[PDB]
């Protein structure tokens, strides 16, 4: 490996380069304060279009005539072929001229907005055409707003007829027209939409289970609450009750729970298994309900009360009831009559006007969809009479957005009706929104806020919701949550479900929810990227406010990751001397190089394939001068630095050798990029990712500060273990004005077959094994256990694997993968939760000996500890004995439900709901109960 | 005419409902279908049976 | 229930699979708008089909 | 006659349905379908004929 030369080398270079600190402080300050500028100019933008919207609907004339004054428009679902015939009576359509764009990723056309009409809703009618009319200030206004700030994404007004108005206008995702791909797509069911157009709810869904509602009534009744529940966020709190001359609950739940993926899908459940029979009473039910709302031991968001009656119709309305429990009316009381009957809707019309609620009908599937929205609609009435207090920018959980860019957050407004105002009309309808603007700011933008290129591989920023959820989390990825066994909702990740869960993070997650700043250093398990190690860390976490929002920022940074080199290149030829040795055509006196895929320059498009990365990166090279503000020096300057100390390293110790009978290749990989393997032979077999931070082992062999054995992949299809060796590594440890700093890792890919004879060479001064952390075989001897090599020792022989876990020589923890795709049974792939688990060294004692109590037998076993490695040799002397193979310690990420909820709502994790909300004003007229 | 309104032809071997709501054959003279379908037993007939 | 909202699109969920069918506002087939297609649908009434 | 996804105009649920279904099982139309109604609604085929 060369550990010393790759360090004298790094120490004989002291001139060509500076040891600059970390401040976690500084950069977790700068990194805020630069977040809430972005945010803060979304909000500027939100602001610019609210007031245009409002001001331009003000002073709109209401027609019915369009056939005179046609209304021009881009429809999104508009075919490109040239069709002239695919136009409305009252609407001329635009054809537009689509640009490819780099930020987007579609089609894209700056020249004017586009607009989405669901299906069930016809694009001619009067409500859209007048929308239609007037949203071309919106567009204007769109157009300023992107020329003040190119970086824009999707910034829409999501109109309360169901129109949607983005500004870079786009086709339709897929499903314009196309056979199997329906668009069921409604602005006013989307999070942000929910989100802005009111203030946290307090559900109770009373569904009347009774015998009258059997058949076509039960049914549309259990996906009207599946309904309704998808409109629930992470701030509201529901809970389901059924009742029949008797009120229960529907599910595990005893009080209202929060509505999270989790939760919603327990009470979906709950739903979907209820059935119909006995007497109908009203009253049980209705007390059932105020009392679940009167509970105050949980934890709720103290807002919005409502109750759902689902029901069809009855001749009972229980005055006494509401008299008793909600005689304030505090409480809303939405009724549904859902069916197709011949039932008296009388008193269920009338306990919606008594307790400040409103009427629906749901005659069949098809109808479900539109009636949700419309309770949301209602509740929006306290919101729009306070005026000003009520337009306050807000943010939602992290989802994948619709016209697909990945994860975003969407900042709602949302915009008011203001025709008759100071000079007071009859105001009929001006208690209504008239719709929500948004605008999308992408994750991938935030995450280019954070510089992570200036820390250890182990350094990371991690940003936090009021929820605990992660805004920003490395192990984050662009997936749906998963939500029990496979057979459009929020990426909703907790901070301790991304990673491993302490006490002293659950603190630190407490502290950063409340909005606090402070430090915290202190020792931690630290689970490896592959997800199949746990090492024994060492971090600080610091942390702030994001101020002007919900969010708060950390900064993850290892004790030794305080100092890092800042490449001192500017001499033009040094560099130039560095770079001439990265083309593909000098790949026989240095190794096989690769690349790590960074944002070097602009101009240079990352590529999976990475020799074509290599190759237009000397191409940029070549020509570099001219390009001085095209892109950052810093990168350029430390992957050409480390390029040149690699080569050193390489031809002044490994091509004076050449050639070494155990080693099968040698390599070495540095934080700059440069990850050259020597023999270029085994660089076919290399298949390590391009970029260093996100090698496993790079990550795991600087914690670890001794030599770290990775046990290569077993029964995966592919150049295999034998033929490429297994790989070994250390990480240099240089010392600069005695300061540590870990700048690369060197290391060697044993060829199995040199280890097992010098292992069996000494058999004469049979069961032997080698196991490293994680307990896999590395290596044994039996010949037949090196067949199935890197595979876990749990799978080989499991009654040892577990005797050996009971001395506790090994602890391990079980975690749960809520964002892991699988394999969807029976009662392409689904995703679930996976419950993976890893294995590590307990103690750290280095003899263990004792017997194996085998079923009607016994067994002899000795370990011991390698020292300076993470291995362990296990001298069992026991082979075909009597079985005590029951079942077997498979350390894999094995399907799984999560944890319990109905045990997790009764002690649930700390969590600051929304301050100001907006329920029961005086002003409203309720005298519209549909 | 004992059992003969038992074959309907079912999707392929997704043991799904079968298509279509008469009876089939898989001879000659007998309605034959289409779309692959096989026309395989135990379906429990027309005017539920 | 007007031919004024009766245009457009919709969504049929009668196949048990979403798809989007035109809105048409249709008349009955046998419909009583007049004194001889009244007397066609009484007699078809009266021959009982 | 509450049946999943449907249910019947001609059923037995209040005096009207009920004379207007017995009038029209003794005009003779559509008996049928009225009796295959009320042999589904007592139980299957295999427990209500
Ligand atoms: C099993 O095979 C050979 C057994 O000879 C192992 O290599 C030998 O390891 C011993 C360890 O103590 C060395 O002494 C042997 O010689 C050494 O060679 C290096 C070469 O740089 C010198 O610097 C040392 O001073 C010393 O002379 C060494 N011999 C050879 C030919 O490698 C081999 O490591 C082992 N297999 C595995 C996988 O480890
Ligand atoms: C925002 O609020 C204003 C008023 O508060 C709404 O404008 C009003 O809309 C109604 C329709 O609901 C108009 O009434 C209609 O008038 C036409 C022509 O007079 C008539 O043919 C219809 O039958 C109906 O009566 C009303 O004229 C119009 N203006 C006023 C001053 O009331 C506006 O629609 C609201 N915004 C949105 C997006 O709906
Ligand atoms: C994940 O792995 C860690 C490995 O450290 C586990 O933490 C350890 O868990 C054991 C079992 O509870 C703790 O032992 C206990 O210590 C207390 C206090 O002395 C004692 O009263 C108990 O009888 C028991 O011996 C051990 O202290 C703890 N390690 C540390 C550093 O606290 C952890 O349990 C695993 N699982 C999870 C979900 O984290
Ligand atoms: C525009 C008017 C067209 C009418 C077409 C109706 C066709 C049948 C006419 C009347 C049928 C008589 C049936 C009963 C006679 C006793
Ligand atoms: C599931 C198939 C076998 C079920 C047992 C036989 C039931 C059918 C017999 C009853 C038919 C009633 C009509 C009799 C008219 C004379
Ligand atoms: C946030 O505001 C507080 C007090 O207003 C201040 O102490 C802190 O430095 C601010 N943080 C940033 C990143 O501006
Ligand atoms: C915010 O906008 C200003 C100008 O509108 C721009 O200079 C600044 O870079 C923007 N902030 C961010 C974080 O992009
Ligand atoms: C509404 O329509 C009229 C007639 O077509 C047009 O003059 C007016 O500009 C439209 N309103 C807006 C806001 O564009
Ligand atoms: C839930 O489903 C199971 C299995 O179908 C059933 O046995 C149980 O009765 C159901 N729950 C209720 C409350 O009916
Ligand atoms: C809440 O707690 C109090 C006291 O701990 C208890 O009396 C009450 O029954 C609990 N439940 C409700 C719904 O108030
Ligand atoms: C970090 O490691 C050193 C020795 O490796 C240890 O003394 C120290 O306690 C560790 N940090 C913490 C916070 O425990
Ligand atoms: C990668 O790009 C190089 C250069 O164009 C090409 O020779 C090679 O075939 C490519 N490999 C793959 C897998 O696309
Ligand atoms: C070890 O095994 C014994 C019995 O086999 C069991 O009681 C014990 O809980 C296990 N674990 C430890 C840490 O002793
Ligand atoms: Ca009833």
């Amino acid at each position: 490996s060369g550990v010393n030369q790759l360090v004298d080398i790094y120490e004989k270079y002291q001139d060509l380069y500076t040891v600059e600190p970390n401040n976690a402080r500084q950069l977790v300050e700068i990194a805020a304060r630069d977040i809430e500028k972005l945010l803060s100019n979304r909000s500027k933008a939100l602001v610019r279009l609210a007031l245009e919207a409002e001001k331009v609907q003000a002073a709109h004339q209401w027609r019915e005539d369009f056939a005179s004054n046609e209304v021009v428009y881009y429809n999104a679902k508009d075919d490109l072929d040239p069709e002239k015939n695919d136009s409305e009576p009252g609407s001329q359509r635009i054809k537009p001229v689509f640009i490819e764009d780099a930020n987007f990723g579609r089609q894209i056309s700056y020249q004017h907005a586009a607009v989405h009409i669901p299906t069930d809703i016809y694009e001619g009618s009067t409500i859209v055409l007048n929308e239609l009319n007037w949203t071309s200030a919106l567009d204007e206004v769109f157009k300023k707003n992107r020329e003040e700030d190119p970086s824009l994404l999707w910034q829409v007004f999501g109109s309360a007829t169901g129109l949607a108005r983005y500004y870079p206008a786009s086709p339709w995702v897929d499903n314009s027209r196309t056979p199997n791909k329906i668009d069921l797509y409604d602005v006013r069911r989307r999070p942000w939409y929910i989100q802005g157009a009111a203030s946290p709810k307090d559900m109770l869904i009373l569904v009347d289970v009774s015998g009258s509602v059997s058949g076509l009534t039960l049914k549309l009744i259990r996906t009207s609450v599946s309904e309704m529940l998808e409109t629930l966020s992470d701030d509201d709190f529901v809970n389901v009750a059924s009742f029949n001359s008797n009120a229960q609950d529907v599910s595990c739940f005893q009080h209202l729970v929060q509505a999270n993926v989790r939760n919603k899908k327990v009470l979906k459940d709950a739903v979907n298994n209820i059935t119909a029979k006995g007497i109908t009473d009203y009253k049980k039910g209705f007390s059932f309900a105020f009392e679940q709302l009167l509970n105050y031991n949980v934890s709720r968001a103290n807002c919005n009360k409502i109750i759902m009656l689902f029901t069809d119709g009855g001749e009972e309305r229980a005055q006494e009831i509401f008299n008793k429990y909600n005689k304030d009316k505090k409480v809303r009381v939405f009724t549904f009559s859902v069916g197709q009957h011949n039932y008296d809707r009388g008193p269920i019309q009338w306990m919606a006007c008594e307790n400040k609620g409103y009427y629906y009908e749901i005659p069949s599937i098809g109808a479900i969809r539109i009636n949700t929205q419309e309770y949301l609609d209602v509740l929006g009435r306290p919101m729009v009479l306070a005026g000003d207090k009520a337009k306050q920018v807000q943010w939602t959980n992290v989802y994948l957005d619709a016209l697909e860019l990945g994860l975003v957050i969407t900042g709602t407004l949302p915009v008011f009706n203001i025709t008759g105002q100071f000079e007071n009309k009859t105001n009929l309808k001006n208690q209504l929104i008239l719709g929500v603007m948004g605008v999308d700011v992408s994750l991938e933008d935030i995450k280019r806020l954070t510089p992570r290129f200036t820390l250890c591989p182990n350094g990371y920023y991690f940003a936090i919701d009021p929820n605990g959820y992660v805004l920003l989390h490395p192990n984050l990825q662009p997936k749906p949550i998963g939500v029990g066994i496979p057979t459009q909702e929020p990426v909703t990740l907790d901070f301790l479900d991304a990673e491993l869960e302490n006490d002293i993070k659950v603190e630190i997650r407490n502290k950063m929810i409340d909005g606090e700043s402070g430090e915290k250093t202190f020792r931690t398990l630290v689970k490896s990227q592959d997800e199949r190690y746990i090492d024994k860390g060492n971090r600080t976490y610091t942390w702030t406010p994001v101020n002007g929002t919900d969010y708060s920022l950390a900064l993850v940074l290892p004790t030794y990751s305080f100092y890092y080199i800042k490449a001192k290149l500017e001499e033009t030829i040094t560099q130039a001397r560095y770079s001439e040795t990265l083309k593909p055509d000098n790949f026989e006196e240095s190794g096989y190089t690769f690349i790590a895929p960074r944002d070097y320059c602009n101009d240079l498009k990352i590529s999976d394939n990475n020799t074509e990365f290599l190759l237009n990166f000397n191409e940029f090279i070549d020509r570099k001068t001219p390009n001085n503000p095209s892109c950052n020096a810093d990168l350029i300057n430390r992957v050409l630095l480390d390029a040149g100390f690699t080569n050193e390293l390489v031809q002044n110790y490994w091509s004076k050798q050449k050639n070494i009978k155990g080693v099968k290749a040698r390599f070495v990989v540095t934080d700059g990029g440069i990850t050259r393997v020597y023999p270029k032979e085994a660089g076919e077999n290399w298949q390590e990712n391009p970029e260093t931070y996100e090698d496993s082992f790079y990550k795991r062999s600087l914690d670890n500060d001794n030599y770290v054995f990775t046990a290569p992949y077993f029964n995966k299809s592919g150049p295999g273990a034998y033929e490429s060796g297994i790989m070994v590594s250390k990480a240099v440890e240089i010392y600069i004005q005695g300061k540590l700093l870990k700048p690369a890792v060197v290391g060697i890919k044993i060829d199995v077959n040199s280890w097992i004879e010098n292992f069996t060479k000494t058999s004469i001064r049979m069961d032997c094994v080698i196991l490293d952390d994680g307990g896999f075989l590395l290596m044994a001897n039996h010949d037949d256990y090196t067949n199935q090599i890197g595979r876990f020792f749990g799978e080989i022989d499991p009654s040892l694997m577990r005797h050996l876990v009971n001395i506790s020589v090994y602890a391990f923890n079980k975690s749960y993968d809520y964002q892991s795709v699988c394999e969807p049974g029976a009662a392409s792939k689904q995703s679930c939760i996976t419950e993976q688990t890893q294995y590590f060294f307990d103690n750290d004692s280095k003899s263990f000996s004792g017997v194996l109590d085998c079923g009607n037998c016994s067994r002899i076993f000795h370990g011991e500890k390698l020292m300076n490695t993470n291995l362990i040799f296990i001298m069992v002397e026991s082979k075909g004995t009597c079985p005590c193979d029951t079942r077997l310690l498979i350390q894999a990420e094995q399907t799984s439900d999560g944890p319990n909820p109905c045990d997790m709502v009764k002690q649930p994790r700390y969590r600051k709901g929304p301050d100001v909300c907006f329920d029961n004003n005086v002003l409203e007229d309720y005298t519209d109960c549909g | 005419y004992m059992g003969k309104f038992h074959k309907a032809c079912f999707p392929n071997s997704t043991d799904a409902e079968p298509v279509g709501d008469f009876p089939c054959g898989k001879e000659a003279p007998a309605r034959l279908c289409e779309g692959d379908t096989e026309c395989r037993e135990y379906w429990p007939g027309p005017n539920f049976g | 229930e007007l031919e004024r909202d009766c245009r457009g699109q919709y969504l049929d969920y009668e196949k048990e699979e979403v798809e989007a069918q035109p809105r048409q506002w249709k008349k009955y087939d046998f419909h009583y708008d007049n004194v001889l297609w009244a007397l066609l649908t009484l007699f078809t009434v009266s021959t009982g089909e | 006659f509450n049946f999943q996804d449907e249910t019947p105009t001609t059923n037995f649920d209040t005096f009207p349905a009920a004379i207007l279904t017995v009038f029209q099982i003794l005009t003779g139309e559509d008996w049928n379908a009225v009796m295959y109604h009320g042999i589904e609604s007592q139980g299957g085929v295999s427990k209500g004929m």
